[PDB]
């Protein structure tokens, strides 16, 4: 079934360090006949930036969401099912959203202590698909005014920090052209290299998660020395540099120890709002490049508002992975889901399709056999990813008896050896 | 001492203090504090009370 | 699903672990004393065996049950 | 006896060393170290007196 773009009004913002495009696709059907429904649909990714592609999510003007099933028929083609058939003449706006993550690289690799980190993209003017568009414009929003070298097609018109292109008005099917835009970004540049999360779930009063977090600032390297005089008596100086970040709480954590490998750290600010638990955080030391840091932030929240129990079968949703700050990124995220003693029958609902490793057993304070957990590997995760994950297990309600019945033998053992002596 | 068996303790080469001599913590300390702690944290395994070795240290 | 299910409230609420931890540790630290004081003054002609197995299965009883909720108490929450 | 030896542990005879506090605290003794295990090449040598080896 042939397809028409109409407008595409592509709007790719790289204010922060995640290259973010949304562009407002139009779709409109031929006029040839017999071909009246087209249900599916198609996108595609440049070869360029094929391999780095976050969370992807397609929409429709209004209140509505669609599935992108992932297929190859090659940069990965996905395959969007329309909501409603679509005969021939009829237009579909469908606003495809999606955000490229590790695209921005800093020019200038080694600045010194007081310098803007540039840096710079390689993006691409036409919208890359497999149908033929109609007239298109790209706005590309920057975060300062201090462009370097932007590529000019079509005279590329200036605002105070606003690219526009010219309307292209025809293109071909697979219409491919690059183009490098070197600002001036000096933003936080913070990307978590790896993060652990272990939920584990207690029957007996709430359940605690604990994440422990290796953060890394990637752009312009520091070089040369460090002085922390210039940087106190020093407004200017280390504008890339981050002193701290706020890490939003799911409004019912109750005790949060924010602790590095070392020691608890004393500095961190944490406000109780109406919605959420807002939680300032300083690392030990100022990033400015290539400075990795590594801490543990672990809160305890109250499992009636979670965990949902049917008679004999229990279920428990909860947030894959929770707010780190503004604009997030991670490279590697392993999910641990410890359930209590008895999980006979373990199944999983996930979001997204996640990959998943063979469960273990832990050992907590007083489990005389074990507890089974649950282990899913991601990579890529950003800010839409945050979802929720469900799991449904089956937990006998006397096993949780089991436990200080135990406890209670071994003192009475003890009792009855000293009767013996 | 705790993770590494005793017999890899009684005989110990440090690469990590006096850089160009490297001092020999096997046989330079009264392996007496180390082996009532590690026995201290061991039985506490076996009961499987799953104490940390920087918390059964220091009380 | 998830509607048919409802909030899974806890059997015992946690306000009320301290207050009960203490009572039963109470309890059992007293039972224990007892059966080390019995243990202490009584000589072999008089040892009964039916007083002392069944102080210590009470004392054993509270001071498990005791230890679990002080544990519990403590925010480990096995 | 037990008033004074309770006042002697409390006051003075429990004192953080590398926390210097007068609540304000002072935890650099620990931001510098953590800042070398994470901000230099694996094969350092840090020198310093005897004293913090
Ligand atoms: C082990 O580690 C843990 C974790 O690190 C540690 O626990 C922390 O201990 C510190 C104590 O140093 C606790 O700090 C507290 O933080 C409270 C929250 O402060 C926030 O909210 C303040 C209120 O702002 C509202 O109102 C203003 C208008 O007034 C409004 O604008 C705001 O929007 C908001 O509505 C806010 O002022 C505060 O801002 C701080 O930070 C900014 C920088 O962003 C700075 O410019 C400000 O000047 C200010 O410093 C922050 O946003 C805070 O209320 C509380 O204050 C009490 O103590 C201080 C003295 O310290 C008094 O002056 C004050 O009147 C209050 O009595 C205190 O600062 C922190 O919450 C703990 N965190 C956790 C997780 O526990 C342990 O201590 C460590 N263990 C040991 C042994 O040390």
């Amino acid at each position: 079934p042939p397809l028409i773009n109409e407008d595409v009004k592509r709007t790719v913002d790289l204010s922060s360090h995640l290259a973010k495009v949304t562009a407002e696709v139009v779709l409109a059907h031929l006029g040839g006949g017999s071909t009246s429904r087209a249900t599916s649909f198609l996108l595609a990714l440049e070869p360029e930036l094929e391999a780095r592609l976050a969370h992807l999510g397609v929409q429709v003007k209004g209140e509505d969401e669609e599935e992108n099933n992932l297929e190859v028929r090659s940069g990965r083609f996905f395959t969007v099912k329309l909501p409603v058939a679509l005969d021939p003449g009829a237009k579909i706006s469908v606003i495809v959203e999606t955000v490229y993550t590790h695209v921005l690289h800093p020019y200038p690799t080694q600045i010194t202590q007081s310098e803007k980190q540039f840096v710079v993209f390689e993006g691409n003017h036409y919208f890359y698909s497999p149908y033929p568009t109609k007239t298109q414009t790209m706005r590309v929003k920057l975060a300062s005014r201090n462009v370097e070298s932007y590529t000019k097609l079509g005279n590329p018109t200036r605002s105070e920090d606003l690219l526009d292109y010219g309307p292209f008005r025809d293109v071909p099917a697979y219409s491919q052209d690059t183009f490098k835009v070197h600002y001036e970004n000096n933003s936080p540049f913070l990307t978590i290299t790896s993060m652990t999360r272990v939920i584990e779930v207690s029957h007996w009063g709430n359940i605690a998660v604990e994440e422990n977090v290796d953060l890394k600032h990637t752009g312009a390297v520091l070089k040369g020395p460090f002085s922390r005089y210039d940087y106190q008596r020093q407004p200017d100086s280390g504008i890339s540099s981050i002193r701290s970040f706020k890490t939003i709480l799911p409004a019912a954590a109750q005790d949060v120890y924010y602790r590095d490998e070392i020691g608890n750290v004393s500095t961190s600010h944490l406000l109780i709002l109406d919605d959420s638990v807002e939680m300032e955080i300083r690392p030990r030391f100022p990033l400015f490049g290539g400075w990795k840091t590594h801490y543990i932030v672990g809160y305890n929240l109250p499992s009636y508002e979670y965990l949902y129990n049917l008679g004999d079968q229990y279920a428990l949703k909860m947030r894959f992975v929770d707010h780190v700050f503004d604009e997030q990124v991670i490279d590697s995220l392993t999910v641990k889901i410890i359930l209590p003693e008895g999980a006979k029958n373990i199944e999983i609902d996930s979001p997204y399709e996640i990959s998943r490793a063979p469960d273990e057993l832990h050992y907590t304070y007083l489990d005389t056999f074990g507890r089974p957990v649950i282990v899913a590997y991601k990579k890529n995760l950003v800010e839409q990813h945050i979802q929720d994950i469900v799991v449904h297990y089956t937990f006998n309600k006397v096993l949780m008896l089991q436990e200080p019945l135990l406890v209670v033998a071994a003192f009475y053992i003890l009792f009855f050896t000293v009767i013996i002596y | 001492l705790a993770e590494e068996g005793f017999y890899k303790f009684h005989n110990w080469f440090d690469d990590r203090a006096w850089y160009p001599l490297g001092r020999i913590i096997g046989g330079t300390i009264y392996p007496g504090l180390m082996i009532t702690s590690a026995a201290i944290y061991h039985v506490l395994h076996f009961f499987h009370i799953t104490i940390d070795i920087r918390n059964v240290c220091v009380f | 699903e998830l509607e048919a299910m409802s909030r899974y409230t806890s059997p015992v609420n946690p306000a009320v672990f301290p207050h009960l931890t203490v009572v039963l540790l109470a309890i059992g630290m007293f039972f224990t004393a007892w059966f080390f004081v019995y243990e202490v003054t009584s000589t072999k002609y008089t040892r009964d065996i039916y007083k002392e197995l069944l102080i210590s299965l009470v004392a054993s009883l509270f001071m498990g049950f005791g230890v679990l909720f002080l544990l519990l108490w403590v925010g480990i929450y096995v | 006896y037990t008033f004074h030896s309770t006042w002697v542990t409390s006051e003075a005879y429990s004192s953080p060393s590398i926390v210097l506090s007068a609540r304000i605290i002072f935890d650099d003794f620990r931001e510098a170290y953590y800042w070398l295990r994470h901000n230099t090449p694996e094969d350092a040598k840090v020198m310093s007196w005897w004293d913090y080896g």
